[PDB]
């Protein structure tokens, strides 16, 4: 329906778009800010700081739904065409290591922000009760405010040429040849 | 320190030093073609050999036929999958390698032809054998016109180049000679050689190329080096149509300062037809005389050096320049008259050993080159397998290509 | 006298080049008995495609939910992800009911995310595009022809300017011809003046070597000589050229390091905002604009000069303190 | 010091002179003051800003107390470094790099590259080289295959039959190559049949090898006779294109000289070097005492040569009347004999001049003709020695490979003075019997494309006599040159007559026309032009 | 009735707009108690610019620009007559062409004062070093 | 927002003493605000003031003076002090002299301005950075006034 998003997170998303499409960068597979731990940290921070009037059940429902949605939402309308090859590489590695792939545990919060941004279009795609849409949008806005409260902890700008841990690595020419043009 | 605008002096041979020249050539390097409309064609080496085989230069030097490199030798720098792909790709099964053709950048810029792996192996073996013969003292100057490529990367084919034999020869030179200097004097800057030694101090690259959104796009006064390679990658970007006197004035002082500060134990020269007069690709106006004078300047110090033929699109000009370079390396000058060879009707209407400078505008102002050289000298202040390392190559002295008929 | 029309020498090939009549020669008796479109449905891009037959939509080899290598193709008339429903589960058999309403009973405590989790697989894969409610809040960013990011690069890249006469349309390899056109602006008919050496250096027709190459900046139209800036030729491809008389976008400090990725412009109802609070130091982390949420502070000239002098004199003070500490250490040495 | 640090910002503002650049400078100063920018980058940015102001920037450096990679080579992560090569030992691993790489598609921001522009004559040469290369590559590959196959069949025939029946051979045919014979077979036969011919040659020689050698010999004979046939066409085509291919400026000079020799072009040039001192830079040593100080006339006989050229063009032109022709010739002779010290030697082969724009453009045409002819005269002895010692190669002469019908129409430059020869050629073109293209070809063959400025010598002489006709058609310029004649008294009485001379030439001039002072010293044959924008006009 | 400016009930003072009681000797403005119609100070601010004109326009934007060298608050210098003043209560936690010359002279004076401060600090440090040296 | 308290016992002493003897028996103050702030400026601006800009301190003093001139009869008096202000206004009316409060009020009237300052600072749209700088300046002034209880 409609979503209100903090402007700093919008700038972060536009910077992600620039880094991927123009600067040709991809996120680090060894993520330390992954969706599972970020969501658990958010749930514990908003659960251990106030009482439980029954809204904590709804918040845990929202967290579990977001985890289950990011489990299978990453390969459908996320993941720009450049970074699809890294996804295929980690999928092949996980299938070689006889382990089913869980993208919640190995993808950072930038893809979570991408899912949050796309989420209104997914909401309008399905037929829903309007009160459920309002509740989900309110919970998403509260989570976005909490993410703005910890914007520097999960999103920090660092040049990959000057540091190895910057949540964004450069792409080799083989990566550009396989991911783009084929 | 400052661009002095000195005029183009004549090419002094200074024969005080006599250099034993080993010329490496294979008769099979000219029998491979990229195709019609393609700039790169290795047929220019055959007429370069024929001009060499028509001046009596074989009586002043040693001819050699190098054993072609194997997969264990070209993989000293390149990835195993790239070499494995290059040894199996032919222009009848490209659909089975559609992924690896765009992974390793073998498309239309670098097409596929019969004998591509053979040509790359010939060039790599020639460079390896020349470097091994230079390392053991069997020769003073090794000539490797039979194949030489600067654009080839670790697993990328670019610049009509597939196998970077220059870095293989440098690696062979790196096992005995500690400090190696690579000198590039053509347009289409050797980004593959420069980026292969960007983060090391025992090998540094010096390239005189063209910038301003040309094909390589690499080479700048800020492209200096990272890690241990800081102030060990020198680039001298030049504008269009640098003439012979300007090229001499921009080449001699920087080379003098480079070897008065770095003092290399081995020289790798990348003379080619890219920076010559009007050809398919390239905008420099440097004629035959200046291009040979640069190498004769390098020859004046008597440092054990490599001369490697690179590009070239107009085969007559590049063959004339390479023949004059071979003559200069043998401590002699050659007559301007072209002797009768198998490609007598190939050359220009004058049929003279000369590349005419195209009278076009020179935009290399003295102040631009002054500031470029001041920045370079400011950057220069801090500069103060089974059968590898093989010198085994066939002599190949029984063959001849000299014409004694009408 | 050229006349290449005759003298065809068909013996090899009438064609000047290599016609294929030698391939048509057949002496071999030596043995002597001892509808789908052309763009990715997930990508809107050209290249190699995997095409389904039940639907016209086709995808790239990598842009699929089970991303498959082209060297091992799934045989047996592969169908699209949408096509994996119409002639398959939920549309062909077990139909005549709304499967979305039936999906609710399978999972619990995910009621707000239930039918979304139903609809996730009922759609084809698609590359990520930023929706038109995020990017339009920045007036400089644009979506490229391939969905690429574009903020301040060289707009309208040349498509017919790659072909011209022998005079070079984008460079100065010719003689003095482009000098009076480039050195004189058409707005006022006045000679463009280089910022470093305040002159035109137009040269002359008789002596074009005296002329120097000058081009204006893409933002402030500042005329700069090519010999007064570390530049080789004209910047007319890729991104717009920036003269060194501009404030940097991002800077790094090192004594790990900081980036300071500017401020950007927010044009959504001009939300960027302005505020004139107290001068003499503000810690505004840049993002100022001069008068004579994302917060652009309002700062005038005297505040800037006072902050600069305060910083300079504070640096002098701390230096003096360090010298005092050094002399104290020297006097405790004795 | 005292009352200086307060005025530094006002001095910087008045020095920058632009409000937008001043705002950018203040933004840079502020972002320095917010503990974001270090001192070194601030000093470098101010050096970019202040620059030529040495005193102000030096004081700034004294006041502030002040005494890693380029646009390419982005660093790859260490995860992609581990790409096994199976040939790298410790030295190769420690001397090569796998992190810092750069690609041409990253340097151009994925916008491609601009190839250098080449004329269509160069493209014709490229086509000729492509055709010759393809023919010679096919010839050489076929000849090498014939050599290998003839050695093979000789070794077949000199031995008996039992090993002749069984001579199974590996790929390569006992040679160092692998596929040149495969390429020759594939080119001489079909695609689907070359493979099977190669297979039966490898697995069953001595039955098919002599037959395929005979077929290749017949094909090579056809290829050789056709190459001999087409080499005449390729040689004749490149003879008329090669000098055109080299001359990058010559073919465009016909339009460049027409575009950049008008009145507005010279006005713009002299006003640009006039304003090249009136700028932000400080004024030093009475700046602009002379507009250009670059108009000297070293040679002399060039005066008589240009006079002869003008006389020939006058005798050829049908525009002006015959009395007008005679008066133009006399006016040119008197102007040359009066502006210099020449007393009209035979041609059978500090003094000022305040004047309007027409005399300035006419004298500019005179000087540019003089400069082109003097540039020709400078290398006259060298090009004469080159053209007199151009020894043709004996084998090219015997094989009839020498260039014909290029200098055989009397356009040769051998055995004669090159400067006199080009003077005679320009005179013949002035009358008109020599094609303009053929004149350019002869000049390219003689001077090696160093004489593209003499392509339009007839046109610049036409402009010369056209502007000389403007010196004698209006009363203003006629009065100006009459007063110039009254000014030259073979003596110098300057600093008294100059002011009333300027006032008198102002009385014959408009209130907006640009004045040109044509100074000329008695000695050293030096003339300079002062571009006056009516700054001396006190009305 | 009452008095918010007196903290007591006291006498009565009537107002034409929103009548709030005060004392005749304790009016919010310091004017003569004996009079015509009188508006309260908050009511005066309401009828000044809040009714029909200069309401969307912020006079505080002009007010900050027109008090040179006084910039510690433009708000409290504006909303000092915007409400009715009261008696002070002890809080509970205790128990052009010429402005440029003027600011240039002020800048010169500040730089000079910093110069004597630097000179005195240096001299003090030098004297400290001197009498530590003689020990 | 809160102001440190060390010498505000004098303020509550005045609050107790206004109903008894008003704590001031001289209608023109012997030690006015002008010379108090001038001695403050001559005391701190070259002893503890760092080199650089002192324009913030001078502008603080000027703004405090101008706010005192606009603090006339507004949250600065008790009832007996209101009667005193009425008498001052009456005696300043017959000589048509504009009654400035700086030259007539003592340091006891500064404490009620400083103490009520955070409440009215929070009562207007004021950026938190400006509130921090203002409470820092008032804390500095009160710290300087801590060692100057004679003026108190």
């Amino acid at each position: 329906i409609s979503l209100q998003i903090p402007i700093k997170l919008k700038s972060v998303l536009v910077d992600d778009w620039e880094y991927v499409t123009k600067d040709k960068k991809i996120c680090r597979l060894p993520a330390d800010v992954t969706v599972e731990m970020v969501l658990n940290k958010y749930e514990h921070e908003v659960s251990q700081e106030l009482e439980s009037p029954g809204s904590q059940s709804q918040l845990s429902e929202y967290c579990a739904g977001l985890k289950l949605y990011f489990d299978k939402c990453l390969g459908n309308m996320l993941l720009y065409r450049l970074e699809r090859l890294q996804y295929d590489e980690l999928l092949k590695k996980s299938s070689k290591d006889q382990k089913p792939l869980v993208p919640i545990r190995i993808y950072g919060a930038i893809h979570l922000l991408r899912l949050i941004s796309v989420l209104p279009e997914l909401i309008s795609s399905t037929t829903m009760d309007l009160q459920s849409c309002q509740l989900l949008i309110k919970q998403t806005e509260d989570f976005l405010v909490w993410l703005l409260m910890h914007v520097d902890e999960y999103f920090n700008d660092k040049d990959p040429n000057r540091s190895d841990d910057a949540l964004y690595v450069n792409t080799s020419s083989q990566y550009e040849g396989v991911a783009l043009g084929m | 320190m400052v661009y002095e605008a000195t005029p183009f002096d004549p090419i002094t041979v200074k024969p005080s030093d006599k250099r034993r020249v080993a010329y490496f050539y294979d008769a099979d390097v000219g029998n491979y073609a990229y195709g019609a409309g393609h700039p790169m064609k290795p047929h220019r080496i055959r007429m370069a050999h024929s001009l060499i085989m028509n001046y009596g230069l074989y009586k002043k030097m040693e001819i050699y036929r190098a054993k072609p490199a194997t997969k264990q030798e070209m993989c000293q720098f390149h990835t195993d999958e790239y070499i494995d792909f290059l040894s199996r790709v032919t222009p009848d099964n490209l659909e089975m390698f559609k992924r690896e053709s765009v992974k390793f950048n073998v498309g239309d810029d670098c097409p596929v032809f019969d004998g591509l792996y053979e040509y790359c192996s010939i060039s790599g073996g020639g460079s390896m054998e020349g470097a091994a013969r230079l390392n053991r003292g069997k020769c003073d100057v090794a000539v490797n016109y039979a194949g030489g490529l600067h654009h080839a990367k670790k697993s990328e084919a670019s610049g009509f180049c597939y196998l970077n034999d220059i870095v293989l020869g440098i690696i062979e030179l790196l096992r005995y000679h500690p400090r190696v200097l690579y000198i590039d004097i053509d347009v289409h800057h050797g980004d593959g050689v420069e980026e292969a030694f960007y983060t090391t101090d025992r090998v540094m690259t010096c390239s005189f190329h063209k910038y301003g959104e040309f094909f390589p796009g690499t080479g700048e006064l800020r492209d200096i080096g990272v890690g241990a390679g800081k102030n060990y990658a020198v680039n001298v970007p030049l504008r269009d149509g640098i003439d012979d006197a300007t090229y001499r004035s921009v080449f001699e002082p920087v080379i003098k300062k480079i070897m008065e500060w770095y003092q290399p134990s081995a020289v790798v020269l990348q003379c080619g037809g890219d920076s010559l007069s009007g050809d398919r690709l390239g905008c420099f106006n440097l004629s035959m005389e200046g291009h040979a004078n640069c190498v004769n300047y390098v020859k004046s110090f008597g440092i054990p050096m490599m001369v490697v033929g690179g590009g070239g699109y107009t085969m007559r000009n590049v063959a004339r320049t390479w023949c004059f370079e071979t003559g200069l390396l043998n401590n002699v000058v050659l007559d301007k008259d072209l002797p009768y060879n198998e490609y007598y009707e190939y050359y220009g209407p004058d049929y003279k050993l000369s590349v005419r400078p195209s009278n076009m505008f020179n935009v290399n102002t003295p102040e631009y080159l002054d500031k470029v050289m001041t920045n370079i000298f400011a950057n220069l202040e801090n500069t103060k397998e089974e059968d590898s390392a093989e010198a085994k190559d066939t002599k190949g002295g029984s063959q001849y290509a000299r014409d004694l008929h009408v | 006298k050229k006349r290449p029309k005759r003298l065809s020498s068909q013996n090899v090939n009438y064609d000047l080049k290599r016609r294929k009549i030698i391939t048509s020669e057949g002496i071999e008796r030596s043995f002597k008995n001892e509808e789908n479109e052309d763009f990715c449905s997930a990508c809107n891009q050209s290249g190699s495609f995997l095409c389904c037959d039940t639907c016209p939509k086709s995808f790239h080899f990598l842009c699929l939910d089970p991303p498959i290598d082209p060297n091992n193709l799934p045989k047996g008339d592969w169908h699209c992800n949408e096509c994996k429903f119409k002639i398959f589960i939920n549309n062909s058999m077990a139909t005549l009911k709304k499967i979305e309403s039936n999906f609710i009973k399978q999972n619990n405590n995910v009621k707000i995310f239930a039918k979304l989790l139903f609809n996730i697989d009922s759609h084809n894969p698609k590359q990520f595009q930023l929706p038109n409610y995020i990017k339009e809040t920045f007036p400089a960013v644009k979506t490229g022809s391939r969905g690429q990011y574009s903020d301040e690069n060289d707009k309208i890249p040349l498509t017919d300017r790659q072909l011209f006469n022998t005079s070079y349309g984008q460079s100065i390899t010719k003689l003095d011809s482009y000098n009076p056109d480039t050195h004189i602006d058409s707005n006022s008919g006045k000679f463009l003046i280089c910022y470093k050496c305040n002159q035109t250096r137009l040269g002359s027709w008789s002596h074009p070597e005296n002329s120097r190459l000058i081009m204006t900046c893409d933002y402030c139209q500042t005329p700069w000589h090519l010999d007064c800036v570390p530049r080789a030729s004209f910047k007319n491809l890729g991104s717009k050229w920036k003269c060194p008389l501009h404030s940097p976008t991002k800077v790094y400090k090192k004594i790990n390091y900081k980036v300071w990725k500017k401020q950007r412009l927010i044009n959504k109802k001009n939300q960027l905002y302005y505020e004139p609070l107290q001068k003499i130091g503000y810690q505004n982390n840049g993002n100022i604009q001069i008068i004579p949420d994302f917060k652009i502070t309002q700062i005038d000239e005297n505040s800037i000069k006072y902050d600069f002098f305060d910083k300079i004199y504070k640096s002098k003070m701390v230096q003096k303190r360090k010298l005092f500490q050094f002399q104290e250490s020297l006097i405790d040495k004795l | 010091s005292l009352n200086e640090e307060v005025t530094f910002f006002e001095k910087a503002k008045r020095y920058i002179g632009n409000k937008h650049l001043y705002t950018e400078f203040l933004k840079i100063l502020n972002l320095y003051s917010q503990d974001i920018l270090d001192l070194d980058d601030l000093v470098e940015k101010v050096d970019f800003y202040l620059g030529s102001n040495k005193e102000l920037f030096t004081w700034f450096k004294n006041f502030v107390g002040y005494q890693a990679f380029g646009p390419s080579y982005k660093r790859l992560p260490k995860s992609d470094t581990f790409m096994p090569c199976s040939g790298r030992d410790d030295m190769c691993w420690e001397v090569l790099n796998d992190e810092w790489v750069g690609h041409p598609v990253w340097a151009s921001e994925d916008s491609g590259f601009i190839a250098h522009r080449k004329n269509q004559y160069e493209e014709t040469l490229f086509k000729i080289e492509e055709e010759r290369h393809e023919y010679d590559f096919y010839i050489e590959s076929n000849l090498r295959t014939i050599q290998c196959l003839e050695t093979i069949v000789n070794k077949i025939e000199n031995m008996t039959e039992n090993e002749k029946a069984n001579f199974k051979l590996p790929p390569g045919l006992g040679h160092t190559s692998m596929t040149i014979y495969k390429k020759v077979i594939r080119k001489v036969y079909d695609k689907e049949r070359g493979f099977e011919i190669i297979d039966a040659l490898h697995e069953h020689p001595a039955v098919t090898a002599p037959v395929v050698l005979k077929r290749l010999k017949q094909k090579d004979e056809e290829w050789r006779r056709a190459q001999r046939e087409w080499n005449k066409v390729w040689r004749e085509l490149e003879q008329k294109v090669f000098f055109k291919s080299l001359d990058h400026l010559g073919l465009t000079f016909k339009q460049a000289d027409k575009k950049l020799l008008t009145t507005k072009q010279l006005i713009s040039e002299i006003s640009s070097i006039k304003v090249d001192q009136t700028n932000k830079k400080i004024h030093w040593l009475t700046p602009k005492p002379k507009s250009q100080l670059d108009f000297d006339f070293p040679d002399k006989n060039i005066f008589y040569d240009i006079l002869c050229l003008a006389d020939t063009f006058i005798t050829h032109t049908t525009a002006y009347s015959n009395p007008d022709k005679e008066r133009l010739k006399d006016l040119l002779k008197y102007f040359i004999s009066l502006f210099f010290s020449i007393s009209f030697e035979k041609i059978e082969e500090i003094f000022n001049l305040f004047a309007n724009t027409n005399i300035y453009i006419f004298f500019r045409h005179w000087t540019t003709i003089y400069e082109r002819l003097l540039e020709i005269k400078q290398m006259n002895e060298r090009v004469t020695k080159e053209i007199n010692t151009r020894s043709t190669v004996t084998f090219a002469k015997d094989l009839d490979l020498l260039s014909s019908q290029l200098s055989e129409m009397g356009l040769d430059f051998v055995g004669e003075d090159a400067y006199k020869q080009v003077l005679r050629l320009s005179r013949r073109l002035i009358n008109g019997d020599l094609e303009h293209q053929w004149f350019e070809e002869s000049l390219r063959q003689a001077y090696n494309n160093k004489a593209f400025k003499l392509y339009t010598i007839d046109k610049v002489t036409q402009s010369l006599v056209k502007h000389a006709h403007t010196l004698m058609t209006d009363a203003k310029t006629a009065e100006i040159m009459a007063l110039f004649v009254k000014d030259r008294n073979a003596s110098t009485t300057s600093a008294k007559d100059q002011i009333i001379y300027r006032l008198q030439v102002r009385s014959h001039m408009s209130n907006t026309e640009n004045m040109f002072r044509i100074e000329f010293d008695k000695r050293t044959l030096h003339v300079s032009i002062q571009y006056i924008a009516l700054d001396d006009l006190t009305l």
